[PDB]
């Protein structure tokens, strides 16, 4: 999760 | 805005704009990775304009350059903003290609589009060489990836400005914009990525608009503690019903009972009230006597009678909609002291004025037909229009969900968007569910906004749960798979 | 005709007629093979008459020549037609064994029979030694292989004609035959190969009538647009029952719903239409004031008002036949602006005077009975009577559903034949969800043909998706049952 | 020849040569479809010369027509053959495209190549346009589907006629060409299918010269009763080995047990016999007193006595190759009056004078250069030189088993190639034993021609069931992988 | 399915 | 095994 | 393998 929220 | 945002983060926090830029392209290199799997077999076409879009489009072909099959940009801008044209001289450094004008036969030798034309703040309609660029990206059944948001979608309302890519997979920088949200753009948007890129997360935090999540609905459900009884979950009653709709007040009450709720009451005119009980026999269905099978002023004060010992009461699903029903209406709502879940036909009847001069609160329910006639203006000026929702909501001292595909849920301070649901929520019957369910919350101690939040979240992903094709969907099957909803949400 | 299209292929195309005979024999191997598995454990017995049909018996019986444990042909014709005679040359120099005389012990010595005795276009009853060995086969418990169609059914009817071959497996060449769509036939067929032979496959597509396939039908469901509202997908009524007959109207009704319609309302007789919400609440059940419990022309105004704000209306199912009722369905009809499904009782009082005159579409779901009665004939004359249909669906302007085991649906110029379903579908019921589907696809938008072929299919196929013994399937379960078809089908 | 049995099939048996090519075609279409799945989805490329070949794929580009997405047809040839003509009229009839010049970049827009330029009997070096686009189509990464052999080998030797296809799939007619099976023709045949296009069974059996298979190879295995004791089985003396070459006696004596001889001895210069105990103290190494390492004359009156007691005598691998050996194998074998399996140094040694003269059979082994050596040729004039191998047998009176990728097996009447192995046997100790299994399998009863067929085979297979990277494999493992080559067998 | 419709 | 050794 | 050799 630190990158992306999906 | 995220506009605003990275203005504060360049100008306030002193992050340079080149690193956002950066962080923002490789994101979308890391997103695109995710979904094909391993990129050095495929042959990217990269589409740039000339603003910041296009900057982080050659971000993207920079760092996909020797690692895959082949890159080449096509450059569609007349002139390039700053960062633009670093990174456009990083990537011609590096030894990339580009190229300055499209040729309809170039996306032949590529297996990925990279949509990096517009970004957000697209205010005008697309025509000329861009549409026509767009339009062969859209007929050419390659994979396409959309920088930020579907180049020709305006990032603040969803709407398609002429034409719009249909995008398969679109990364987006800090938070979802509205045009991703809403639709069409929803639809173009294909699967969302929301990449970190390197914002304060106190301003990411500081956004006013939100989509739903599991999260948020998981925290908000109610707790149960063990020692209770049906009081601990409150009492509805639903007012309801009329001898040509006799099926509303069932679904509205059953919609209740799903959710959590003590104890429901129903008051419907008989015999009509009978079809309640048959189905389901935990439920309370009050037999009210009416001249001609509609609710009038003369049913007045046993309604208000029957009020004084529920704690919420949802009016509305199938009264009908004649001068007595209207009397009946907004005479009922401007005496009752109760939180009231007013829809369908109790909006269409309903008086604003009686609104605003209630002391207890209210959630009303619309879908656009029934906001369109309730504010007086037109099904295409009130649908999806969040900002109308907003002042409405803010005006009347209200909640108001406006239902679509994309459900706008706002007391005029918080708005939040709900994406749960698909087509088979597209019928009768479904509404008057949901009803059931704002109603229920609320009785269990939510706030009308927690409650409306809750509901429209649950409902939606009930319909996502049917084992069968949606279309197949029906209201009934949609309550037996609101605890299973509930179940997994937790 | 196929008899045309072999001409056409050999005359016109230059394809050389044995080349055809070739490879409708060899057809026959590999589709034997497929089914037994390896062939050379077992003793073909293979009946050739002296037409084309026995000259693909003789390449068939050529082929098996070396490979198998034994192969016999016994030759029942008088003469053989040109390719019949050089094929039978040919299986003698390759070192056949052809007999003229049948044994009834020669089965004793053989596993499988190969029926190449007489092919399509056979018009005469059998009669005489031909009938005898026929009989001889069906008594004999082998496993029976018919070449083109079992012999003694009427390619063109799917009639016995005197007495046919029961097959297990027949191959048949560029198209299934009627005689194999339609009963008797149907059943002779048995399991049904049909092999590409070498047709043009713009001839074998010229064919004007089609069984109607999974493929079609799942190119013709429509699209479920996800910005959508219950309006996207239609509205119908439903003008139904009596006080006789109360259960018609919440099977129609359910059917549109369980199709993907938007909304639903019915039209039945007070009390009768409180029995529909209370068994589905998702159901508008409208109360008709009537005298004596059947809809007459005092109803008419009111049915023509809830019928503005609908699509499409269908009518019939459980109406009651009196003078009353016949009056009411007319001229409702003649006034009636909006596609009308008419089904049931609505059949048996219609005056087709008043079909040819309407302006709009209508779709008529009669079984035979109802059918015979409409046009004045027998059962029997009407019965699989797929040029009847046609003439009277171009005559009267309208789609004709001809429910049976096998259902015929033609507009006059295109006719499809339905082959899903079981004997589930026989029992009170099941009609009355068809109407209720058939009115939901056209209210979403697919055309009468097009919503009758999707409907019939469907209705068939979820019948074969009830889990437990077919004869146990009740209307209700149908319901329940329609859905996961639809899934299926995509 | 199959050109043979084509012409008897036609001329004699009646067949149309048009129905034979028809056959040949549709053939190929099945096959493609068994290796690629369903054909709908690609796009076909047909490259027919104008002989029948090309008459074949002319065929296979009809066939394809309306069910695949896109087929050309490039016609390389100058004429064309009548049946050539007929099928290529067909073609263009049914609506298929034909173009006369083969552009490179054509390659571009196709996914499948079939490859019907030459077929069997091509005797002249390719050269020009045939060659460019041979090396073309070598080039493109397509995949390649070659009608009948690929275009290029030359049928009757598999060798390359200057340049020929690289064909995934090869499918051929009635029975595998030499062509096929012999390398460099089998390596560029890519998987090949053997079609039946209607040959009597009877000519396609007439064929002299066979693949060895699974099947023959299982019905020559010897029956193992179980009253039975060493002495049913067999005993095999071995005479191998020097000081200088220790090993080799090891590993065919354990090669003679593990087909299941009942009793192996060698006859082994001391102190070198004491090796193969010390590894397998089921053999008898019997120790052999020699005045320098070698077997010489003085060890002759020996080595016949232990003869008497064997039913077959091995000679040959290590024992070194000086004069007072050669002496010593050709005094031997003039004597031996029993079976003798002659190897290696035995053949290097050998006069062929001895083997005129004995009336005892004999079987030997050479690999290419030590067959070279033996008739004074080069290792090119012998290499998968079949003819020269059964003049040999026949004017020697042995069985030779001339060893390689495709190893043949004749006595000069009757020819058998084996295609099992892999490239592990490429090492020393492979051929040692090889020799062991023959003469066991000869001690055990089968006749020198059917222990030669079976042994080669068996060998070959053992290799293949090695466990890990093939390079890897070694003689003693293939020893422990026999009698699971055996077990598969059966 | 070049040969067979099922 | 009709049509095809393999 | 874009971001990480391991
Ligand atoms: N398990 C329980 N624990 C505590 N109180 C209960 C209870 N069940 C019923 N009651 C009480 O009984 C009344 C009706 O119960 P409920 O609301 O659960 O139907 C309420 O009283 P009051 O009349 O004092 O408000 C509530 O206090
Ligand atoms: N999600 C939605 N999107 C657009 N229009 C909607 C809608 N829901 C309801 N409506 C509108 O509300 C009316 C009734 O809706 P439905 O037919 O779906 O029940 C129709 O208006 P009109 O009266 O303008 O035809 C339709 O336009
Ligand atoms: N199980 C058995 N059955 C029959 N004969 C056996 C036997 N085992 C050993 N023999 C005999 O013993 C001798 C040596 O046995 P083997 O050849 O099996 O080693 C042979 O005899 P002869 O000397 O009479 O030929 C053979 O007849
Ligand atoms: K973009
Ligand atoms: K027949
Ligand atoms: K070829």
């Amino acid at each position: 999760a630190w990158l992306f929220e999906a | 805005h995220m506009k605003e945002i990275d203005e504060l983060t360049i100008k306030e926090y002193g992050v340079d704009s080149r690193i956002l830029m950066e962080r923002a392209g490789i994101s979308v290199v890391l997103a695109m990775e995710e979904e094909l799997g391993n990129l050095s077999d495929y042959r990217f076409l990269v589409l740039c304009g000339g603003g910041n879009n296009g900057g982080d489009g050659f971000v993207v072909a920079r760092n996909l350059l020797g690692v895959v099959k082949d890159v080449l940009v096509v450059f569609l801008g007349k002139k390039k903003t700053p960062d633009c044209e670093y990174n456009y001289g990083l990537y011609k450094k590096f030894g990339g290609k580009v190229v300055e004008q499209f040729e309809p036969s170039i996306l032949n030798e590529f297996d990925v589009v990279v949509d990096a034309i517009f970004g957000t703040g697209l205010r005008g309609e697309i025509t000329g060489e861009y549409a026509e660029i767009i339009n062969l990206v859209n007929k050419s059944g390659k994979v396409v990836v959309s920088v930020d948001v579907p180049s020709g979608i305006d990032s603040n309302t969803g709407k398609v400005l002429r034409t719009a890519v249909k995008a398969d997979l679109t990364v987006t920088f800090g938070v979802p914009k509205i045009g991703h949200i809403l639709f069409p753009g929803r639809d173009l948007t294909g699967k969302l990525k929301v990449a970190n890129i390197g914002h304060p997360v106190h301003l990411i935090n500081s956004i006013n608009r939100y989509v739903i999540t599991r999260e948020m609905v998981r925290s908000l459900l109610p707790e149960r503690p063990r020692d209770s009884h049906k009081g601990t979950y409150g009492k509805v009653l639903i007012i309801a019903g009329s001898r040509l709709y006799s099926g509303a007040p069932v679904l509205s009450g059953m919609g209740s009972l799903k959710v959590g709720t003590g104890l429901v009451k129903l008051a419907v005119p008989f015999p009509q009230n009978l079809i309640a009980t048959s189905r389901f026999p935990e439920l309370i269905s009050v037999p009210i006597d009416t001249e001609k099978g509609f609710f009038s002023l003369q049913n007045l004060q046993e309604c208000l009678e029957l009020s004084k010992d529920v704690d919420v009461v949802a009016i509305g699903p199938g009264l009908g909609n004649n001068e007595h029903v209207r009397e009946f209406v907004n005479e009922f709502l401007k005496t009752l002291e109760k939180p009231a879940v007013i829809d369908a036909d109790a909006i269409n009847v309903l008086d604003t004025s009686v609104l605003k001069e209630r002391k207890s609160p209210a959630v009303l329910t619309p879908h656009p037909g029934e906001m369109a006639r309730l504010v007086k203006k037109t099904v295409g000026d009130v649908k999806y229009n969040y900002e109308l929702a907003e002042e409405f909501a803010k005006e009347n001292d209200c909640v108001l969900v406006l239902k679509s595909a994309t459900t706008i849920v706002t007391d005029g301070e918080k708005t939040l968007f709900n994406i749960t649901g698909n087509t088979g929520l597209s019928k009768g019957g479904s509404g008057d569910v949901l009803t059931g369910m704002i109603a229920g919350f609320i009785a269990q101690g939510l706030s009308p906004l927690e409650a409306s939040t809750v509901s429209v979240y649950l409902h939606g992903f009930a319909a996502e749960l049917f084992e069968q094709d949606e279309r197949g969907l029906t209201a009934s099957e949609l309550l037996r798979l609101i605890p299973e909803a509930i179940r997994r949400l937790k």
